[PDB]
């Protein structure tokens, strides 16, 4: 089954999907790609929960119902600068306007 | 080249599948390996890049489609775009 | 030039609404005129009676939004061993902007669309709303 992810880290937002048989650290694979580094620099998060790389996205809660095309999943991905791991952080996506009066 | 950057009026940086955003004639134009949207803000076009998601998955698709939601708030800005990415 | 044919041969069809939408059936009688019959609640079916030959298509009982039946616009009975012909009711995948569209209309009244900030193109767009005509001078053309 297939599960259709947003891989987000400070501004970035990478839409991808993959197998929910598929691994944490397959997943990192997938990032390392797309972002040039490799999954040792990197950790990846359900919510504020750091994911095992042996882990499949099933067993870390991404399933068909939860990471649907149309409403993808959010993994969140921290970097380490050299020694040390950056604290996750997801700048959020921007705020819409006031309903106008005539659709409220 | 599998993936394209897409750059909201706000800063966010969408990463898609290049197959995803060629769907859109104006972004196939724009690419013809990163887009700059001035007037596109994240909160639409994250929605944007989950209709290319939704519309590769359901085309030709004998299964059940399910309905593709747009909050009221973001339904006006949303209409722009698409009609500024033809789609 | 698109009207069902008058063969009186019975044939009994599933109509069967796999979508979130109130179903509107509408039948195209001898002359080509719609003729709306009772409406399909989401995920519900009907056993019905209709004819071979006879043309068929499905609406959003609401907004008319045009829907997709076995795949295509129009559902024509055929020949049944004994079993009725099923006719899968399905939400097409709507362009964005026809998607847009469709909500916008659902939260402002159409005596307001011209109070949107928006171009002129896009009002004419809201106010030219799914229409069972336009799209039968379409079908038929
Ligand atoms: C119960 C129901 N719910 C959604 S549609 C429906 C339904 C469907 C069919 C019928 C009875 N069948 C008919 O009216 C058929 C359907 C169509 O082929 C036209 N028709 C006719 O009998 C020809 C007619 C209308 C007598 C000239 C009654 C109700």
């Amino acid at each position: 089954m297939d599960v259709f992810l947003m891989i987000r880290r400070h501004k970035t937002t990478i839409f991808t999907d993959a197998k929910e048989s598929s691994t944490v650290f397959e997943l990192k694979r997938i990032v390392e790609g797309i972002l040039k580094r490799p999954p040792d620099e990197q950790r990846l998060y359900k919510d504020d929960q750091l994911l095992d790389d042996g882990k499949t996205l099933g067993e870390c809660g991404f399933t068909s119902q939860t990471a649907r095309p149309q409403a993808p999943a959010t993994v969140g991905l921290a970097f380490r600068a050299d020694d040390t791991f950056e604290a996750l952080c997801i700048e959020p996506f921007s705020s819409p306007p006031e309903l106008p009066d005539v659709m409220k | 080249m599998m993936y394209v950057k897409l750059i909201s009026s706000d800063g966010h940086e969408f990463i898609v599948k290049r197959e995803h955003a060629l769907t859109s004639g104006t972004i196939k134009a724009m690419l013809s390996n990163e887009v700059n949207f001035r007037e596109i803000p994240s909160h639409v076009l994250s929605k944007v890049c989950m209709y290319f998601t939704y519309k590769v998955r359901y085309t030709n698709s004998s299964t059940e489609i399910p309905e593709f939601p747009i909050a009221p708030e973001i339904a006006l800005e949303l209409l722009m775009a698409a009609n500024f990415l033809d789609c | 030039v698109l009207r069902s044919v008058n063969s009186r041969e019975p044939s009994q069809v599933i109509f069967c609404n796999r979508s979130p939408r109130v179903v509107l059936p509408v039948w195209l009688n001898f002359d080509g005129e719609p003729q709306p019959y009772p409406t399909l609640p989401p995920g519900t079916g009907r056993r019905i009676h209709s004819y071979r030959g006879h043309l068929w298509l499905f609406r959003d009982a609401g907004t008319h939004d045009g829907l997709l039946v076995n795949q295509t616009e129009l559902f024509v009975p055929s020949l049944n061993d004994g079993q009725p012909i099923f006719a899968n009711i399905t939400l097409p995948v709507y362009t964005l902007k026809e998607r847009c569209l469709q909500v916008v209309r659902s939260l402002v009244k159409p005596e307001n669309y011209r109070r949107l900030d928006i171009v002129r193109s896009l009002y004419e767009d809201l106010e030219d709303h799914p229409n069972v005509q336009k799209d039968l001078e379409r079908l038929t053309q």
